[PDB]
């Protein structure tokens, strides 16, 4: 219901920021990369379901759903961090941003709103770091908790 | 051996289990629950050492 | 035997980069999710990562 954060929920829910532009990177690195031994509740049922071929034949099904909520997770959080959030920024960190990364995209993204795509300087620097954060969820949240950090 | 310590690391489990990986050549164990659901504890022994 | 004591401990020190055997697994699901390495892999990945900020 809030005006403050609903939009946002919105939009991770329709993925409307990972479909397409700049950050399709991570959805095609989590889609074609990883099988439902990933998802850990594949565990946790492979005997109750009759372990044929309907449980292999959903679990892709919520595979393909689970993915693009956690690209659209971390697609929301890393502009939240450029917006000027400084909690977000001291989480960022963790991954490896440093001021240098920082100013540029600052001062890239304040020339041209639009960015159907990162600039040639900057690109694979900043890709690299979102790669890292994207692997290191899957593996904290397997059981349905929310990490620390 | 085996089995007195994968209770002493884990008191909460009632109930174990035992698997065999042929891939890789190796013995698990693992917790189980009732309904025939999983848990989250898990070990791995290799096999030449058992042997 | 034709080797003084100091090469034949160079010996051991490079033999030391057994790792290298041991991260290339823990890249591909060779260790799957064994414990222990699985861990040491992952909390050695995160050191790698906090000296860029801070400081393959």
């Amino acid at each position: 219901k809030s005006a403050e954060f609903g939009s946002r929920l919105q939009d991770v829910i329709e993925a409307r920021h990972v479909l397409s532009g700049k950050y399709r990177s991570v959805l095609t690195h989590l889609e074609d990369n990883r099988d439902i031994g990933s998802l850990g509740v594949a565990h946790r049922y492979v005997q109750q379901m009759g372990q044929g071929t309907r449980f292999v034949n959903g679990m892709e099904f919520i595979r393909r759903g689970q993915a693009k909520l956690v690209s659209g997770l971390i697609a929301d959080t890393v502009d939240d961090a450029i917006a000027g959030n400084a909690s977000a920024v001291t989480a960022m960190e963790r991954f490896g941003l440093n001021q240098q990364l920082l100013d540029e995209l600052r001062k890239a993204t304040a020339a041209n709103p639009d960015m159907r795509k990162w600039p040639d300087s900057v690109r694979m620097d900043i890709e690299a770091v979102t790669h890292n954060m994207a692997d290191s969820i899957v593996l904290e949240n397997r059981l349905g908790e929310i990490p620390a950090w | 051996e085996s089995v007195t310590n994968f209770k002493k690391q884990y008191p909460q489990a009632t109930t174990v289990q035992m698997d065999y990986d042929p891939l890789t050549q190796e013995l698990i164990f693992q917790g189980v629950n009732a309904e025939n659901q999983l848990g989250t504890t898990r070990a791995s022994i290799p096999a030449a050492d058992f042997r | 035997r034709g080797m003084s004591t100091y090469e034949k401990t160079i010996l051991l020190h490079e033999a030391a980069h057994a790792k290298t055997g041991r991260s290339i697994r823990a890249v591909e699901s060779g260790a799957v999710s064994d414990g222990v390495v699985y861990e040491a892999v992952q909390r050695i990945k995160e050191i790698q990562w906090y000296v860029k900020a801070n400081v393959d």
